[PDB]
């Protein structure tokens, strides 16, 4: 049960915390905002063919 | 039991706490998961695209939609100015509720660079070339063409593609600027000028336009959320 | 070279021979509802070449004081071919689209056209209190026009261009799916939309599943010329269709 | 082993650029495409090698909309001669407040769990004789899902609650606080609803339609005191396990209904002297 | 001893919550269990049994038992209606106080099929046949034959076997219905009809009956328990 | 190793059918054998491949009567000249809330545990002189079982339980909580009981002879106000760890009596224009 | 004692919670709302020959 | 393993020294060098060997430093006819109180996590008539990043935080308590700015230039007596994980002005009646 | 739950306590380290330090 | 996650105490005090060529 991560820090300058679930209900678990993955791709490129930058947009 | 003492904070409500609490509805069972396109997963993806500036706004426009629109001549002086603009996007009137500035709003601080894409409207069979530069921090905006070269630029032509991009650099003495700039954090200017001028062959309007789209780069992040003063309520909402 | 393209659905065929590339809603092709979510529990149907096919709406004029339009699907198609049939005689619905906007004029004309699709466009009143029927907004496959000045008559909704009957700021929308039609190097404009809702599926009477806007932001000018205005049409294609629920027809 | 080590991204970095003489042209694109363009100051001039250490934890979604806010507030007597002014009912929405209304409509889908806190406080009213001595007092939060019986006095018999959740809290403690699940019949909350009712396009319009969370009740358990006194309750909501669709542009007109999309038209923005105008 | 903060919630009372609690009675010890016949472990098997509809709610019946009984003639025009109802098992006068929608009315939402068996109750020499068409939502319901067998129907043919089911299928646009259905929650209608028509031979009676059977299939479920609006008190009991 | 991993059920999925044509007759049957069709719509039309995620986990019999639900509430003052209105005396029963008494009768036989849980609350009488100084109050809950002594005043000797089990709870804080077993002579509580008490069928009928579980009683410890002050209590029942036998159709009719079924004949449902109506 | 057992939670979309007695009483422990084993036969088929529901009901 | 057992330094200690008699000359030196001599009591007369224990433990900047102290206090009513005395808005800063400002000057540049802690005390206000019954009070406290809306009055709906963290306090428990990171633009907080606003050196001159910290606001929640009460709210500051850069003299003038150096001339130090007196 | 007691000393604030409270900004970013010149770690390293002694005073 | 360490005490004349963090930010950490690592050379000691203490600081 004991869960052990990491916590939120500086860069380049122990950082651990422990974590333990009480209920049954998953809608009680404390908010989960250690996620950082993203991807602007689906609003920045929503074309059909892959545009290169360097080459022109058009022909 | 065992030995406790309460220490400074116990019985407090804090806003922005993470803590667990008991279930009213236990084993209730929750609708299945459907994966709707167009899932957003950071405000930076929203903030990435482009938007239109209204640079025109001139005090007296009667028609709001021509606060989208810059306007151009095909005789003008040799050299002169196109418009003039300060860096603040999250103060400035004409950043201000751009979906970049909206977005701004909602923070403190903000770092990274910024593009500013130009895309001419004019007719096909027009030509000109324009100047776009953009000056650090100072003690006085550029006037002149020969001031303004000094600083980052790029030389614009108006060709097959009709849309060119200005990367404003990231140049700041601190790692963040705050949103609501001052004269400490101030963040320069950007200006436009005629570089060779417009030239149209005969059968075709006097008169173009031009927008601006303002977006951020990859590297871009904001911090240290706050609530937006753009809305505002006097009494409860029936 | 890149500036062609053609599309070919059903018995009908489209090809352009000036064109920017095509917007894929957001990077999600249409598809078929899969079984793990799925929730009526008889067959569907799927008319397949009967109902995926381009239809073309009626053109409107483009002038110097136009200030945009707008339809709502697929309210417009509604009363077109087989596919206004099976609208009528199914319970649930559900069906991409791809949808081709065409404007051609001359090399010596100039303007700009933003071509964008808006998922669940609610309108506000002209008169904030007082109600419309369902008429101000949808009436078949004419189109609607906005207005510059504000709207007064309580019957209709606020048309105020700048705010785009949403309340929110008009140059905002390049979040949406959308292209832009600058005469200058582009004709047509090609968005392909996928299924944008809460439930796997929905009654098509209804719901209005999302809005097409065009709006000018650089007025139509010329000079001289005997052309007086530049027609645009719109033509639009099910994608992917698929029905449930057999009903006696009439909606 | 007891325990299980589940145990970040930083921004893109800079790298250097020299002088360049080449047929490539990455300032030049078209926006015709509605393609937005991925340069980088690295194309456009000279750079040196730059590593950056800054991080986009605070723009998630998960943290932009987990912070509590108010929804609702409401005042009811402890006894008083109306029978309507002695308790509240509230049909739950998130419509009522504005700022939390305009973070939420960033959004058109929403799906995540809730964190309800209750903020009462009590005041006494002015009177003229003031004296008495009366013991803590007591409250009672009812929530009745739709289509239960809903009571019409403060000592009617449904506040007998079997089936019904509540909550009993007294004065002089912590905020009462509760969780509460993803309750939506559809997949996804939606915070607009562009459809009608009736089959026949006709009755109500707009998210309105989709509106059927339920009821809260308050009331004074058994105070009645000598004088009246004034309660006032504050609700609180704090999403959980946010998930998103579909953004769309902030509202730019304020708001004038509680239930509909309704609006006076507004400026773009503000103006200044001129074009060219750059001083403050 | 060791240092703690109270969160909020605490010294609260939740009706719904589980906690471990001291016995007043320490080390009491309970009589042996007992496999009594007819354990019951979720409320769902008691909704999957039938129960009789009474249908026949005619605004005039002065003998109650009258409700339960479908009337049938011998002479009816060729194309005529039996009975008509709305598919609301919570709601509906109908559905209301049959022993699926009292289990029913102890909850807000409901998602699955239903079963409708009918039994013939006539003379072993009669015989006939019917028509039972389930109509989806929509905005105005069957009139006549023609409309209704375009939609679920199945055609009942009176022999040996008495009895015939119609298995309402699930059709909706979401997971889950309102028990308190509204317009936008709407499920359809059922209707009956006379298919051939019934025919008797002489010395039999001319009127005959016909019963209705409500009950859930196997994929039937309830959610979000609340409390029901059909039993009231005024004073304590005593 | 020093934890111990205990660590569901889905409803049936639709397979997928096709068309048919043979001499098996799924939808025809037979109801005079007393026997429940189990067709499913995938044996009267065709239908697609359906998988379906949804659970009756909120509908066990744990969890529908696993709710804390009122039972009874009394009135007694602290100071008053009538010494049988200074105190409470209640003999335990489930039959005197009518929402607790409809859920528990949908069962023949029961076995639980049981939490009971108390809410006290107190307020000042309206009077001329209502200025007072009064400390917190403490109050007492006494449970005796059958045939111990029953305490007749307030300062009674009884008050001073050696083996009664007692609560003292000062108000202001969290409400008294506690458990108990079950605590039936026989197998399982009996809601129903088709029965006479004597031998020859004569005296009492009904479940009120089953009805043995004893007396509670609440007092103010020793507060004696200069001025009269009244407290109401609430009881709650939560069961635990349930098992049911024999359902039973729910009561249609109103209840009418604490200790009986006696009721009025009801009609069976409400009325409509004729048999074909369909509209509102 | 520490008993780890998961969590209700949704479909196809740790879950895990620890629980620990401290009473010495089976009565005082928490509710045990996890079971969902069912079965209708015994209202539904109580019938002695079994009723294949393909073939005709009788005869 | 579920424990890591991360589990102190004296000073110098003396050693032995005996006669010398030689060339070298440790006790002479030349401080034009800026060289501060390294001699010790052994170089220049015998000494025993003497094992030291004292430890300069407590002398550590995290300690001198981790020590909570006042830096700001305020009163505001409950119920008053001016509107702006009825809350507080403070602009945050630390050099409003002389001994916590002195402590901070000692260093040109700190890096800090921050403990922050609110003391909340009220009394009545003195008045002919003082006789009544308010229940128990509860405060809000809210922190407005720089930018942010700020409230007008007591009743404001910019009191809806949604965003801006606030905290809720009710009379009677334990001071409030929470802890705020390193939030400086720069790499460090600045003490001393010896710079100007404007870049033609003109404006604001001082540290008050980079002080854009925010506000602080605080209310009563809704407590309106009938009578005045006024509150008082004490704020604590404790730095945390400090570092620290370029010691500077401390200051000799007493503080003038909270956003200035200014001073008046002071003297050195005291006097006495001559340079061979040594007696008291 | 768990039975507790509270000790003494519970509900108490002492200037000097070490204890661990909520962060009101969670998440936030600090701005990374930079390594200035003259760090001080211990004030006796100030104390080591010369200064010149005032030893004229002479009350005129 | 649980961290042993030793505790002050005297010289010459179990010292250990266990912590654990209950926050995902180490800003909520208490503070560390124990670290007593120093080095006046910065400022004693700020001349380039050493000087040697027996030996004359000039010539
Ligand atoms: C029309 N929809 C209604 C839901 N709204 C979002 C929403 C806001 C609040 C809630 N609260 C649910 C809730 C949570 C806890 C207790 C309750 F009584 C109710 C649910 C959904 C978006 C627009
Ligand atoms: C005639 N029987 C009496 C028991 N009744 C069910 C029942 C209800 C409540 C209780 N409470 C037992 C109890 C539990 C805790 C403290 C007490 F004083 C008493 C026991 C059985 C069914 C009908
Ligand atoms: C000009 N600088 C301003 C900062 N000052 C040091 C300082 C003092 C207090 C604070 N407090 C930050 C804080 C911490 C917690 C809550 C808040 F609202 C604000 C920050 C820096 C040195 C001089
Ligand atoms: C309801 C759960 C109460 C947990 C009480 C604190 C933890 C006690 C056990 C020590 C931690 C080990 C947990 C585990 O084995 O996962
Ligand atoms: C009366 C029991 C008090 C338990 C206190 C919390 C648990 C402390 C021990 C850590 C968990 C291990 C328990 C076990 O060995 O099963
Ligand atoms: C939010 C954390 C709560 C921790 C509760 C007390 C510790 C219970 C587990 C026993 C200690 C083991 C921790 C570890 O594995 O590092």
């Amino acid at each position: 049960g004991a869960q052990v991560s990491t916590q939120k820090t500086g860069a380049h300058e122990i950082i651990h915390y422990t974590n333990i679930n009480y209920y049954k209900d998953a809608a009680s678990n404390s908010a989960n905002r250690q996620d950082f993955t993203q991807d602007p791709s689906k609003f920045t490129e929503p074309v059909k063919d892959v545009m290169i930058k360097s080459l022109p947009a058009l022909n | 039991g065992l030995p406790t003492m309460n220490t400074p904070g116990s019985t407090q409500f804090l806003t922005s706490d993470d803590f667990q609490s008991p279930c009213a509805l236990p084993q209730f069972d929750v609708t299945p998961s459907m994966n709707i396109p167009g899932e957003v997963k950071n405000l930076m993806e929203i903030a990435e695209v482009d938007s239109v500036v209204p640079v025109n706004n001139v005090q007296d426009t009667t028609d709001q939609m021509e606060m989208f629109r810059i306007p151009v001549t095909i005789n003008a002086p040799l050299q002169q100015q196109v418009f003039g603009l300060r860096l603040q996007p999250g103060l400035d009137s004409v950043f201000k509720h751009t979906l970049l500035g909206e977005i701004l709003n909602y923070y403190a601080h903000w770092s990274g660079s910024m593009k500013l894409t130009f895309v001419f409207c004019g007719s096909a069979m027009a030509t000109g070339k324009f100047l776009i530069a953009y000056s650090p921090p100072g003690a006085n905006p550029p006037k002149t063409r020969k001031d303004a070269m000094l600083g980052t630029h790029i030389i614009w032509d108006i060709g097959l593609q009709s849309s060119c991009v200005l990367c404003v650099p990231w140049i700041s003495q601190t790692h963040y600027r705050l949103v609501q700039q001052d004269e400490y954090t101030s963040a320069g200017y950007v200006t436009c000028w005629y570089q060779t001028g417009m030239i149209v062959p005969p059968g075709t309007p006097n008169s173009s336009s031009i927008m601006c789209f303002a977006s951020a780069c990859n590297d871009f992040s904001v911090r240290m959320l706050r609530d937006t003063p753009f809305i505002s309520q006097d009494n409860k909402l029936q | 070279s890149d500036r062609v393209r053609s599309i070919t659905l059903g018995n009908s065929t489209i090809t352009t021979q000036e064109c920017a590339n095509v917007v894929v809603g957001y990077g999600r092709w249409p598809t078929y509802l899969r079984d793990d979510e799925a929730t009526a529990e008889d067959q569907p149907t799927q008319p397949d070449v009967a109902t995926c096919r381009f239809y073309t709406l009626d053109s409107i004029k483009w002038e110097k004081g136009s200030v945009g339009w707008w339809w709502k699907f697929p309210e417009a198609l509604s009363d077109m071919g087989l596919f206004g049939q099976n609208m009528q005689y199914h319970y649930l619905g559900r069906a991409g689209y791809t949808i081709h906007v065409q404007c051609n004029a001359s090399k010596f004309h100039q303007g700009c056209l933003l071509v964008v699709c808006v998922p669940e466009a609610e309108m506000g009143g002209a008169v904030v209190g007082q109600a419309f029927s369902a008429t101000a907004m949808a009436n078949g496959d004419k189109a609607y026009e906005f207005t510059s000045a504000t709207q007064s008559d309580q019957t209709k909704v606020q048309t105020a261009i700048h705010n785009a009957g949403m309340g929110v700021g008009v140059g905002n929308l390049t979040i949406y799916p959308h292209q832009w039609i600058n005469l200058r190097t582009n004709n047509s404009a090609t968005i392909v939309m996928p299924y944008i809702n809460s439930v796997p599926m929905d009654n098509m009477f209804r719901h209005y599943n999302f809005t097409l806007m065009v709006i000018p932001f650089v007025k139509l000018d010329y000079a001289d010329t005997a052309s007086t205005y530049v027609p645009i049409t719109v033509t639009v294609a099910p994608m992917c269709a698929e029905y449930n629920g057999l009903r006696l027809a009439q909606a | 082993g007891d325990v299980e080590e589940a145990i970040v991204v930083h921004v893109a970095d800079t790298m250097r650029s020299g002088p360049s003489n080449s047929a490539s042209v990455p300032a030049l694109t078209a926006v015709e495409t509605g393609h937005t363009s991925q340069v980088t100051p690295s194309d456009t001039m000279q750079t040196r090698h730059v590593k950056n250490y800054h991080s986009r934890s605070e723009s998630t979604v998960e943290n932009f909309l987990g912070r509590s806010a108010c929804v609702y507030m409401e005042e009811y007597k402890t006894t008083d001669n109306d029978v309507n002014k002695k308790f509240v009912a509230w049909p739950i929405n998130t419509k009522q407040m504005v700022q939390m209304r305009r973070k939420l409509e960033m959004f058109t889908y929403l799906r995540f769990d809730m964190e309800v806190t209750f903020v009462i406080t009590s005041r006494q009213d002015p009177g003229t004789t003031l004296a008495q001595d009366m013991p803590v007092l007591t409250h009672q939060i009812m929530y009745v899902p739709p289509g239960g019986p809903i009571p019409a006095k403060v000592d009617d018999y449904a506040w007998q609650t079997s089936t019904n959740p509540s909550i009993f809290w007294t004065e002089g403690n912590a905020p009462a606080r509760m969780s509460i699940p993803f309750i939506s019949i559809g997949n996804a909350y939606s915070n607009f609803y562009d459809g009608w009712s009736n089959f026949d396009q006709r009755g109500s319009y707009g998210y309105n339609t989709l509106n059927n969370l339920g009821h809260i009740y308050v009331r004074h358990v058994s105070g009645s005191s000598p004088h009246p006194i004034t309660s006032t309750i504050r609700v609180y909501f704090k999403p959980k396990h946010t998930r998103a669709w579909v953004p769309r542009p902030p509202r730019l007109c304020q708001y004038k209904k509680a239930f509909s999309v309704d609006f006076t038209p507004t400026p773009i923005t503000d103006t200044r002297k001129d074009i060219n105008t750059v001083t403050t």
